[PDB]
């Protein structure tokens, strides 16, 4: 592959294709639950632990 | 128990007025779990 001076060449950590990308697009409904989104609480599917949508890494050192 | 019949609307101001004189002619055992149920069943329609 060709590349000029100043082009990407590999993506960072929250980087897709040049872009900050800090996030993810989910599928979401504006409604109360009997309860469990009271407020500022958010009431989640089981498919995003299981489908690793929000996981992340975390490196922690130890001197 | 005599409870009246209200056949209108429930809003804030209504159901303070409510639990007050829940409180005044059952005490306070009684309207909190009374208290319990409302919040169950407003949960539970909304």
């Amino acid at each position: 592959k060709c590349i000029k001076k100043g082009q990407i060449l590999a993506d960072g950590a929250a980087t897709v294709g040049g872009e900050l990308a800090l996030g993810k697009n989910v599928l979401v409904a504006y409604m109360p639950w009997e309860g469990y989104n009271f407020e500022d609480a958010v009431l989640i599917s089981e498919c995003l632990v299981y489908g690793d949508i929000y996981t992340s890494f975390h490196i922690r050192k130890y001197e | 128990a005599n409870l009246v019949f209200h056949n209108k609307v429930i809003d804030g101001t209504a159901i303070k007025r409510l639990i007050s004189r829940l409180i005044d002619h059952f005490g306070m055992a009684y309207t909190s779990h009374i208290l319990d149920q409302v919040k169950t069943l407003g949960f539970q329609q909304a």
